[PDB]
């Protein structure tokens, strides 16, 4: 039968300026916690810093569509584990993960 | 307008016409079985985009298992 | 009816509304509620003597076997009689939603 | 709704439709009920876990509110969901009359 | 204020044949129990025997009215005491009670 | 149409208009008068000729003392 797929809560404040530096695990604090669109969007924490200030991204985004030009393997998993990526001058992390409020802690 | 099965509509042929979901309920303890199959209207699904109804016993406090569906007839359950 | 001005003013073991605060996150576990953070839904509670205002003729009839038979473990009981709508605010993915969820708290209870 | 073909048929702790016999003259002490000598006015009994018949919204969420937490002491309450009305005879002066008295008896219980 | 005055509940099966011969207490064996039509209305009851049978009379009636060419006192009493009238070659025996079911317990 | 005082009727100037009778009821336990003045239709006097609703407190149970009239404004009580 045709089982109706329900959408997760994430954060969902998108680009934000944060404080998260230089840390093994960091809070969110977005007070937005948002029903995704879309039954199989999942939670997206994107981690940006370049020679000036930090930003932090929080989205729900379909897990088999590029974001920031990037796979989103290990969706299925329940915690928002960082992974580094290559940009030429700026520290780029980003992690995915299938739980309710999974992105409001960022772990490194 | 969706067409699910309802154990509870005898004159209406087992079946319940709505603007929603159709609905399934699962009680278990101790060799038990309660199935519950009816209609939700849209304006009870709250909200619509994710309903609190619908919420499985991994949410909602290991009771009950609950089931939500879209398809026609879809509620009835057999093994 | 038994009301919140007669309930909350004068407190009393008989059936009454009675305040109940609930947090949607640290109560329901409903972390999507974005506003407000929690609020009173109140409940019923209290025995139901004779006459006290009775839902049906059943009510009154039950009402009066148990004030003539209190052992009988049989008795009316304090029910909400009419509710007023919530207003909740929540996010479904950008766009934030203002919805009025009706029966969602008690002002006033009866005897059913 | 939980009527009385599954509330008879198989018995449970959780609220229920329950059979109760009332002699009028025994059990009210009403002696002018002339026909019948008394009736199955039946009752509701048991609690109300999680949605087991919710009545309103608020019977949802003070249901889910006492899952979480049963230690609250407050909870949605087994009470009649829909009433049939009972024929009764009795006599004024010296012409009989007959009356149908509506909500006499519950065939079905909810959780308010 | 203008309180409703309410009926009584008296035995009223009117003119029937009864056992009751010879005793100091008697119930009525009148199995309507009626909610008098009027507010002043109380029970009576009406023992009669000739020479042949017995009759026992059960009625709503009101107090200050004649009932078989006599008079109501004590109807006030909660209880119907039976008390003898003069009748030419008849036993004639009347009681008034202003209470619920008084007159099924005729008592002499 | 009878005419009686009704405490709960903000809206109607404390008035209610029924075709039966006023009502009024009495609780009394350790100092406290809990007054309650309304209007009953015919049709919920059962019977219309004695109801039972109307029974005082020598015949209910001597829990509360009641009071059934058929005059204007009659169910307000004033010392």
């Amino acid at each position: 039968a045709g089982a109706v797929k329900f959408p997760q809560l994430c954060k969902f404040c998108d680009v934000r300026f944060s404080t998260c530096d230089n840390q093994k695990s960091c809070m969110s604090n977005c007070s937005i916690t948002s029903i995704c669109e879309k039954p199989q969007e999942v939670c997206v924490a994107v981690w940006r810093k370049n020679d000036e200030n930090i930003t932090l991204e929080t989205v729900c985004h379909d897990p088999k569509l590029p974001y920031h030009d990037f796979i989103l393997e290990d969706a299925a998993s329940p915690k928002c584990i960082m992974k580094e990526k290559k940009k030429p001058g700026e520290t780029f992390f980003m992690c995915s993960c299938s739980s309710d409020e999974c992105n409001d802690n960022i772990i490194f | 307008a969706l067409q699910c099965f309802c154990h509870l509509c005898t004159k209406d042929n087992f079946t319940c016409v709505t603007d929603g979901l159709c609905f399934v309920s699962v009680t278990e303890t101790t060799d038990k079985v309660i199935h519950n199959s009816s209609c939700i209207a849209e304006i009870d699904l709250i909200p619509r985009d994710r309903p609190f109804v619908c919420a499985p016993s991994s949410k909602t406090g290991s009771v009950t298992t609950t089931y939500c569906c879209n398809q026609d007839h879809c509620n009835k359950i057999e093994l | 009816a038994l009301d919140t001005n007669y309930c909350f003013r004068n407190l009393e073991e008989n059936c009454c509304v009675r305040p109940l605060y609930i947090d949607f996150r640290q109560d329901l576990g409903w972390k999507w509620v974005h506003e407000p953070k929690g609020y009173y839904a109140n409940f019923c509670s209290g025995p139901c003597p004779y006459l006290r205002s009775a839902d049906t003729t059943h009510s009154t009839v039950l009402g009066l076997y148990n004030t003539l038979n209190p052992e009988a473990s049989a008795s009316p009981c304090c029910v909400p009689q009419d509710l007023e709508p919530l207003t909740i605010l929540y996010y479904v993915g950008r766009t934030p939603k203002v919805e009025q969820l009706s029966n969602m708290v008690v002002k006033s209870c009866k005897c059913s």
